[PDB]
């Protein structure tokens, strides 16, 4: 980073991987729900 | 292109199936001098808004986002869009609504003790989720309900705003260095002159008017009957580069008088190294980013998604009209995905999200448009021009010794040329001109020969009221509500207009391909 | 008109019989707004050369003849010519060659210790003798040997010189007030500024360009399809007055910057009251005028007669072409008699002799020309417009508050408009433009469809050689030999051209009325 | 006229009348001579 930055438990790659993983889970849940609807 | 398949990401797959087969032609069709002249034109047309908006953004956000971030984001997103996009003729860059949103969000983060750049990171994170879902469910099929009514209202309004801002820049130049009887001959010049200077405003006016005059004269000369046709068309294609060169030389040979020049940052470094780095931690730089703002970022993400979606999709509608002779296809789903996803990713680097700007894209399409023996014959649909424009924008920092000698007034004349020439294909501008003509001089078009004169004038006047309403909204603090007021025109055409116009009148006046019902 | 009757004063009598029946129509035909717009146009077009040439004349002759003398001579001779001439559309005034002759004669009198004004009186005495003999023997029938060849060479050269002088005046403005980094804010302004001033030259260029722009745009608007036709034609008629008014208002609302304004003398008095009065004694003012110079004044009188004769008769030929739709007739013998006799009489009063000026008269004819629905429909042939122009020139001293707020730069733009619009009827200018067009774009005219393209270009380039030779003569001390070098084109057309061109080619190219051989 | 002018025997109208009479006599002589020629 720049100057002095607060130290977090997750680093930038770790935190962005976590965020992208949660986003992918949300997208997959939405797509599976849409797949379940319009069929029954 | 706007049909709904019903299959997840079906619209995305169709757009790639439509345009990527032409990828080999998208490289070979660029081998013409008109493409190179378009590169030189759109380079300045894209660099100058980048520099101006970067300066304004650095002023309004304490340089957390500035010129260098904007230039790098513009270059990278333009390269990736030209390499992968389904409508390569779009020009991706920063815009006025995005600047207003950045101002509002910085003010909000200042009020609530939030880090503005980390908030932008989370807005970008929510933007990726939105555009994936919209493309997944073919949400860009809703663009089919934006008829020529809304398209032309938006296009005419954006062109008018562009011309107004171009003239207001010259007005500001005249205000900063007014015509006075006496001047203080010892004025500090760094960073900018601290007082009025002689000859500056009048020379700026002369440079702008001369650039506009030369551009219009060479545009006329292109269609003229002078010179051999090959040489005439070659000089006509290079009309804007030749005008810029002539006026830059004129200013270069006038040494004593000061004129404002282009100024790029020294190097590829963050505008404030004391604030942030190249990668912004989503959890915060100085303070911990609160959890509630991680979820509350969806609403600004919704607003930014709406802004980018409306701007880019209407621009794609305007540039891909059937009457512009675009025979290669455009992808509404793929371009939306690329633009919004690249913006969301760029937010992670503290770089702006971009949009398909209307004036720049229309100017790019017109510069690549070939006119036959009048009538549009073809368009040089290729990916090399946009890629080269983006590469030159990225290299703008390194070519400072050349950009530092180009006055802003010359670029103002170029902007005036862009604004006036962006009005050619708009039927609203044509019908406004019919208000000042006798009915016997009205052209042989379906909306003249099949519609009564006062009925057509009433239809045009209703659109002018929409133009005034949208213009008022922009000039208010609630200027981020402009996309919604523009959206309101779609019910106006589809619910209210049939109450006062017949179906044949509406088909003649609002036709997707300029047809006689 | 150009036939020789063989009876003494036959041409003079025939001119009176041809035109004076139309005298009632020559007054009633001026009841239209177009004539008023022409009056406003030609008033400035005649006043500004009068002031400029009078100032130069006073500088070069120590104010023995000056601005007031030229204004009074112009007014009186214009009134008398408009009331009595057989071509009232001619504008009578001072020209460059007359100024050159005045310079040479003043230097001659200075070298020999002769009174310049008394020598002018004797020249005018010999001028009356020559014109009476020429009119008695119908000497104006030699004008029939001046074909479209010599006419168009002369007209194109005079238009080129007019445009060149108009641009050189702006160059002189820029030289007087150069663009500098620093200026001395304390510069004495009376009588004229004694040092460079800021913002002056650039504003002068802006005013000139704006006046030219508005004039050309209103001329285009006249033929346009906008507005009701009657209002559109009225606004197009007043295009030059409207442009003058707009730019004068623009300069008026700029208080701080200095621009050079129109300057007329305080009253109707001689420029140098210590040199001469209103009436100059033919026998001498201070010293007894020598008898030998009374007889030796014939040679300067012959030179002046040749200058005035060629200028006036070629002007009458150009303005009264059959293609310009003049259906009222022109008198070569009467107009020459009036001009030269009035010049001889004005010599007695220490006033200049004048000539039918080319650009001024062509501008006067074009301002009164009515266009069809492209095609010249008719001409507002009348005596009122020239009479009113001369009356206003005479009253120009009394209206100093109006003229003192009119910049010369606005008049420079009007002069540029006059120069560019004076090229419309010249086939030499049309063929020069065909040197830069593909032959497939050449118009359907007899000299194109009946002559090979390279033959027409050879004929055109021969005329360009004549233009270059004439231009070289003008830029030499022997510029008074220009009429003789111009007359030499008549042997070139009637002798040397048939050696390299066939009869049919010459008939198609050099045609008296633009007919297909 | 103006300032101090040399005193001539003839005034301005007198001298201009003399000159105009001489000029008219010359013109009439020329016209009468021309009338004589082209006849014999
Ligand atoms: C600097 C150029 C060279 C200078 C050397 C000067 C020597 C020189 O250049 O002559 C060759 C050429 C003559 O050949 P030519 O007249 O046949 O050339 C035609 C011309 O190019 C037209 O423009 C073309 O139509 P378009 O536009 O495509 O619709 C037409 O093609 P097409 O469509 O009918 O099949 C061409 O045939 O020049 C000229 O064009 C005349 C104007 C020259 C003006 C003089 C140059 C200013
Ligand atoms: C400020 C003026 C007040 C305007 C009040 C606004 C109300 C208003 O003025 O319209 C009524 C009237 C319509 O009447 P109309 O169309 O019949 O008038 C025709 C028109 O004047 C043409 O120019 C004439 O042809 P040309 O040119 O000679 O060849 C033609 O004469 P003709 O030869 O065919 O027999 C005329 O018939 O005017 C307009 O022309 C429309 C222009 C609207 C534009 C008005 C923009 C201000
Ligand atoms: C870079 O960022 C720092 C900190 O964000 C800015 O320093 C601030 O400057 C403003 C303007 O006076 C004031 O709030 C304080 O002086 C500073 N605050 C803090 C917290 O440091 C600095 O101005 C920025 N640099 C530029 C060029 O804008
Ligand atoms: C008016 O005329 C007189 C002479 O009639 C001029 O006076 C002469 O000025 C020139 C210029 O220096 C010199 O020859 C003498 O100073 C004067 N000579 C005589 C005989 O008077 C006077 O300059 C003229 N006025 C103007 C404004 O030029
Ligand atoms: C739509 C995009 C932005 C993802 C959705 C955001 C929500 C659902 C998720 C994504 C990543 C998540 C965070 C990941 C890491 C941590 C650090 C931990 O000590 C507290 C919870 C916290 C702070 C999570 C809170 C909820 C969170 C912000
Ligand atoms: C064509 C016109 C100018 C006539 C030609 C000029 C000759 C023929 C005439 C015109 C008037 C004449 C002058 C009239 C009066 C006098 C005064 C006298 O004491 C001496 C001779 C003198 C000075 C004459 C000399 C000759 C003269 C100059």
């Amino acid at each position: 980073g720049e100057r002095v930055q607060l130290a977090h438990h997750f680093s930038e790659p770790e935190i962005t991987l976590i965020i992208f993983g949660v986003m992918a889970g949300v997208i997959g849940t939405i797509l599976l729900i849409s797949y379940g609807i319009r069929r029954l | 292109p706007l049909q709904q398949t019903g299959q997840l990401f079906g619209g995305l797959v169709r757009d790639i199936r439509r345009r990527y087969p032409y990828y080999l032609s998208d490289i070979t069709d660029a081998f013409s001098p008109q493409v190179l002249a378009a590169v030189i034109f759109i380079y300045f047309a894209a660099l100058s808004p980048a520099i101006t908006f970067g300066g304004l953004l650095g002023e309004k956000t304490r340089n957390q986002m500035g010129v260098s971030e904007l230039l790098i984001s513009t270059a990278v997103q333009g390269i990736l869009f030209a390499l992968l996009g389904a409508q390569p003729l779009l020009v991706v860059g920063f815009s006025g609504p995005l600047l207003v949103f950045e101002e509002a969000f910085f003010s909000f983060c200042e009020t609530n003790g939030l880090e503005y750049i980390v908030g932008r990171v989370w807005i970008g994170f929510w933007l990726i989720l939105l555009v994936v879902l919209v493309v997944a469910f073919e949400g860009s099929f809703l663009v089919r309900f934006i008829s020529r009514y809304t398209q032309e209202i938006f296009s005419f309004l954006i062109s008018l705003i562009f011309i107004y801002e171009t003239f207001s820049k010259l007005i500001k130049i005249f205000q900063d260095h007014p015509l006075q009887k006496t001047y203080n001959y010892n004025v500090l010049m760094v960073p900018k002159p601290q007082g009025p200077l002689p000859n500056t405003a009048l020379l700026s006016l002369v440079l702008m008017a001369g650039t506009f005059f030369f551009a219009m004269m060479l545009r006329k000369f292109k269609n003229s009957s002078y010179f051999p046709g090959k040489l005439r068309r070659v000089i006509g294609d290079f009309g804007v580069p030749i005008s810029i060169l002539i006026m830059v030389l004129v200013d270069f040979f006038i040494q004593d008088t000061y004129t404002q020049k282009l100024s790029v940052p020294d190097g590829f470094k963050v505008s404030n190294s004391s604030a942030r780095g190249w990668v912004i931690h989503p959890l915060g730089l100085r303070s911990e980013f609160p959890i509630w703002m991680m979820f509350a970022s969806a609403l600004p993400a919704l607003l930014v998604f709406i802004l980018i979606f409306l701007e880019s999709q209407i621009t794609t509608l305007i540039v891909s009209k059937p009457e512009r002779k675009m025979v290669k296809g455009s992808g509404f789903h793929l371009d939306l995905l690329l633009v919004v996803g690249m913006g969301g990713v760029a937010a992670l680097f503290g770089m702006p999200w971009l949009s398909a700007t209307t004036v720049r894209s229309v100017t790019h399409a017109n510069a690549l448009t070939v006119m036959g023996k009048a009538q549009i014959q073809e368009v040089k649909e290729q990916r090399i021009s946009g890629l080269l424009v983006a590469v030159l924008v990225g290299l703008s920092i390194l070519m400072e010794p050349i950009l530092s000698r180009i006055p802003l007034a010359v670029l103002f004349g170029i902007f005036l040329y862009m604004g006036v020439t962006s009005l050619s294909g708009i039927q609203l501008f044509d019908r406004i001109l019919l208000l000042f003509k006798p009915p016997k001089y009205h052209p042989d078009v379906p909306y003249v020969k099949r519609v009564k004169t006062w009925r057509m004038h009433l239809f045009t006047g209703i659109q002018i009221i929409c133009l005034a309403v949208l213009w008022v909204v922009k000039s208010t603090p609630a200027s981020l509500a402009l996309p919604f007021v523009l959206i309101l025109t779609v019910p106006l055409r589809r619910v209210l207009l049939p109450l006062i116009f017949r179906n044949v009148e509406l088909q003649c006046l609002d036709a997707d391909d300029a047809k006689a019902t």
